[PDB]
């Protein structure tokens, strides 16, 4: 888990091979690509309360808001089972309205 | 002979309500070579000197 | 030898002590260049920060570069640079100039402000700074819930800490101990090496011209042999000390590279 | 004061009784000529790889 | 296809081989004496010198 110790990217596994006076590693790594743009917001105001995402991030494609994992674009609709509530939303700077 | 260029200069399109999420991946295999040993050597005084 | 003929002739028959003597120093210099390259050249592009800056309240003016200054160095770098300070020996300039080092650091710092840690794996991904801090609280146990409800207080604490470290560096000296010690050690080694050229080493004088001018070669050669042995001993000791110190510096540089890789480009 | 170098003009001032100066590690750095009593300077003519 | 990929191990081997070779070549140095071989100097002198 320590960054850049073995492999540029996210490490997956490795293989050792011998060499006349040393060793050779073949670091297998995962690297993301083909990025895109979206519009974000740190919380969601519903009935005054401020829902936050359990794991992921809020995004929007112009009309609809989605919650996705942070390393691969995969949008899921927003439901009360992947968000948790904390107080009411007037002290948070960046709230947006939604359902 | 010329002056070194540290790399291509780009400006990341920072804002305060915009993010970028990857949509595809690749898997890369890269090598790395490390010595672990050196040849063992012994020397006899009387023979050499 | 100090540009003399018979001295060179006498030193010639000693075999090749000096080829590896120069080889070691050349290897050391290449090692320093590699050290700097591996410590700083962690990025592929050169990033820049936007002119308009709204980082949720955090204030980076003390560490971000300012175009007004000719060196394009930030305030803290100015404080650090202000606080701290030929007989056949030569000093060579570093391959990278301080301007390029400052550019590397500025690119790193702008990337970590605007992109996060994602720029260490692939291509930099923009992320608003506030909702990046919520990703760093989540990695130490505290939920993100806290940060969005204490944003202003957190920003004020961070700014106050920045000002406090600014003043602590500015007024109180003797904080940059290690670098000063390294510089003083190198200077002391060079100076004590230089001063050895005024020693008899058991001979009649420390100047070649006088000993060759009031004698004849039959025993002037013996005196020159004594001088050569002494100077060779001193030079060999100096080279060995340099090698040991270079090993220590390389260990420190490897530690610094690991710290930059693991704490700057990610949360430890 | 035998030695090789390049002699230039300087600006420092000797007290009326010195003969020559030095800076550190005991290396001659300036000489007063015994004829016009002016302060000269000494620089080693360049060398390098 | 691409060469010079295994740089570090080759450098280590070359360093060791060069060290051994330069150690061997030191046997041909007079070190200020009259010869680099013992047999002739023993055979054309007396024990004193
Ligand atoms: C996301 O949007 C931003 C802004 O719209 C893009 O950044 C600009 O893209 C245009 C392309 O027409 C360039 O001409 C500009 O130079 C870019 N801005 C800067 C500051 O360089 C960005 O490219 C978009 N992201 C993706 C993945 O397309
Ligand atoms: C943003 O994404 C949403 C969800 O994918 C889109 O909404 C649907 O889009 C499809 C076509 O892509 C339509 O057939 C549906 O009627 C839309 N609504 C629903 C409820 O499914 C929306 O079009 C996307 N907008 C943009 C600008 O990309
Ligand atoms: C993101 O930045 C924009 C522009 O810097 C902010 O928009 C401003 O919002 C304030 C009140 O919130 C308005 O008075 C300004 O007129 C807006 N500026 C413009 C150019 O329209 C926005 O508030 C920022 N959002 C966050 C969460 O920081
Ligand atoms: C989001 O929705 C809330 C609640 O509907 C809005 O807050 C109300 O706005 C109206 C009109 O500005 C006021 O008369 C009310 O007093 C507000 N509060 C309540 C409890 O109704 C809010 O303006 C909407 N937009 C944003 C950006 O928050
Ligand atoms: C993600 O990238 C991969 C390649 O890295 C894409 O796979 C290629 O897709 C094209 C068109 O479908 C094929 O002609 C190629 O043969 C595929 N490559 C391989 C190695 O199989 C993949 O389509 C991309 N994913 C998306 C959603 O665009
Ligand atoms: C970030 O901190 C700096 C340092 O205090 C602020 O610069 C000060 O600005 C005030 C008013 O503009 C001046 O009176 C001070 O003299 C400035 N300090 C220095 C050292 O010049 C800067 O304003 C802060 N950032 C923001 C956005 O306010
Ligand atoms: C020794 O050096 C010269 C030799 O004549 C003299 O000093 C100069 O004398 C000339 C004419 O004889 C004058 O024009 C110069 O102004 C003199 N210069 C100096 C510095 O004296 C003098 O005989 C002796 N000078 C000294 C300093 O001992």
């Amino acid at each position: 888990k320590r960054v850049d110790f073995c492999g540029k990217g996210y490490h997956l596994m490795s293989f050792p091979q011998s060499a006349p006076h040393g060793v050779v590693f073949l670091h297998v790594t995962y690297v993301p690509a083909q990025e895109k743009n979206f519009t974000t917001a740190p919380a969601i105001c519903h009935d005054g309360k401020a829902h936050f995402p359990r794991e992921g991030v809020f995004v929007s494609n112009g009309t609809h808001w989605f919650v996705t994992q942070r390393n691969f674009y995969e949008p899921q609709i927003i439901t009360t089972d992947n968000t948790f509530v904390s107080g009411n939303c007037d002290v948070v700077i960046g709230i947006v309205n939604n359902t | 002979a010329y002056t070194m260029s540290l790399g291509v200069e780009n400006s990341v399109a920072y804002s305060n309500n915009s993010i970028a999420i990857p949509t595809n991946f690749t898997i890369s295999v890269t090598t790395e070579i490390l010595p672990v040993s050196m040849t063992k050597t012994s020397v006899d005084c009387t023979m050499y000197i | 030898c100090g540009d003399s003929t018979e001295c060179s002739n006498l030193l010639l028959q000693y075999g090749s002590f000096c080829t590896q003597l120069n080889r070691a120093l050349t290897g050391i210099a290449v090692e320093q260049d590699k050290n700097t390259q591996e410590v700083f050249a962690q990025v592929k592009q050169i990033y820049k920060t936007p002119p308009i800056k709204d980082f949720g309240g955090f204030n980076f003016s003390q560490i971000l570069p300012d175009p007004s200054k000719p060196s394009k160095r930030s305030f803290i770098e100015d404080l650090l640079f202000n606080k701290v300070t030929f007989n056949g020996l030569t000093v060579l300039p570093p391959l990278l100039t301080d301007e390029m080092i400052a550019q590397y650091t500025s690119a790193l710092l702008a990337g970590t402000i605007t992109s996060g840690w994602t720029f260490g794996a692939g291509a930099a991904l923009q992320i608003p700074f506030a909702m990046q801090m919520a990703y760093r609280f989540n990695g130490i146990g505290v939920t993100q819930n806290v940060l969005y409800e204490n944003q202003k207080l957190i920003a004020n604490q961070f700014n106050s800490a920045i000002g406090k470290i600014q003043d602590s560096l500015s007024s109180t000296a003797s904080a940059l101990g290690k670098l000063q010690d390294v510089v003083n050690q190198n200077a002391q080694a060079l100076n004590t090496l230089v001063k050895q050229l005024s020693s008899n080493f058991g001979a009649i004088s420390s100047v070649l011209n006088d000993i060759l001018s009031r004698l004849d070669p039959p025993e002037a050669e013996v005196q020159i042999d004594r001088l050569i042995t002494g100077r060779l001993q001193s030079l060999q000791t100096y080279v060995t000390q340099q090698l040991i110190r270079a090993a220590e510096i390389r260990a420190s540089a490897n530690l610094a590279a690991t710290k930059m890789s693991e704490c700057v480009l990610g949360q430890s | 004061l035998t030695g090789t170098g390049v002699l230039t003009e300087s600006n420092k001032k000797f007290l009326p009784f010195q003969q020559f100066g030095r800076d550190i590690a005991d290396t001659t750095d300036a000489v007063r000529d015994p004829q016009t009593l002016e302060i000269l300077d000494i620089t080693p003519c360049s060398f390098g790889g």
